[PDB]
């Protein structure tokens, strides 16, 4: 995490986290800031809507080094920044009061350190907060999983 | 002159013809254009 993962400042106030994977950048649109390398600073970022997140293509020198997306779910737990994130019945929520606004962009990771999906928002249940977080799929399908009244963080 | 001159019938059918081409090849072409978007909005909504 903490070698690949970059905040995006504001006014010198982070408001979310940048990944790198599969040798290209992604940074989540309803965010706004600046990301803290400056050698990203300059990828053209192409926006997609559908996604809430923008891509670009990370330059020679680090595009050996990356995260790895995988497709396989085992359903359970999984690993993240605030500890260990549940998986079960095609949702991912996490106990309550854990995570908020500001840890957009922080990837899910797994047992093997690759990447299943990224944050992009919450809804909080009470018991649980359900976790608006762009997933992928055993046919190769990018899909964005967002529980009802997801709070884009 | 004997008849007066109209405008609905005073175009050659010819002329007609073309400007009914030019004009109608736009309407084809926005036509497919909202099919192709119809289409796009159908696979994305059955594919998220």
């Amino acid at each position: 995490e903490s070698d690949k993962t970059f905040p995006i400042m504001l006014n010198g106030q982070v408001n979310g986290y940048a990944c790198v994977v599969g040798g290209r950048l992604m940074k989540p649109l309803h965010v706004e800031g600046k990301i803290d390398n400056e050698q990203l600073a300059a990828v053209k970022l192409k926006k997609a809507s559908m996604y809430d997140l923008e891509y670009g293509d990370v330059p020679q020198n680090m595009k050996s080094d990356t995260l790895q997306y995988t497709s396989d779910k085992p359903p359970g737990f999984y690993n993240w920044h605030h500890g260990a994130v549940q998986y079960e019945n095609g949702r991912f929520t996490v106990p309550r009061g854990v995570g908020g606004k500001g840890d957009s962009g922080r990837p899910i990771l797994d047992n093997r350190g690759r990447v299943v999906a990224i944050v992009l928002g919450g809804a909080n249940e009470g018991t649980r907060t359900a976790l608006s977080v762009v997933t992928w799929n055993q046919k190769g399908v990018t899909i964005k999983d967002t529980p009802e009244g997801s709070e884009p963080w | 002159h004997k008849v007066d001159q109209e405008f609905q019938a005073a175009v050659s059918k010819t002329s007609w013809n073309w400007l009914l081409a030019l004009f109608g090849g736009a309407s084809s072409l926005i036509v497919v254009g909202l099919i192709v978007l119809v289409c796009s909005s159908m696979l994305i909504n059955t594919r998220r």
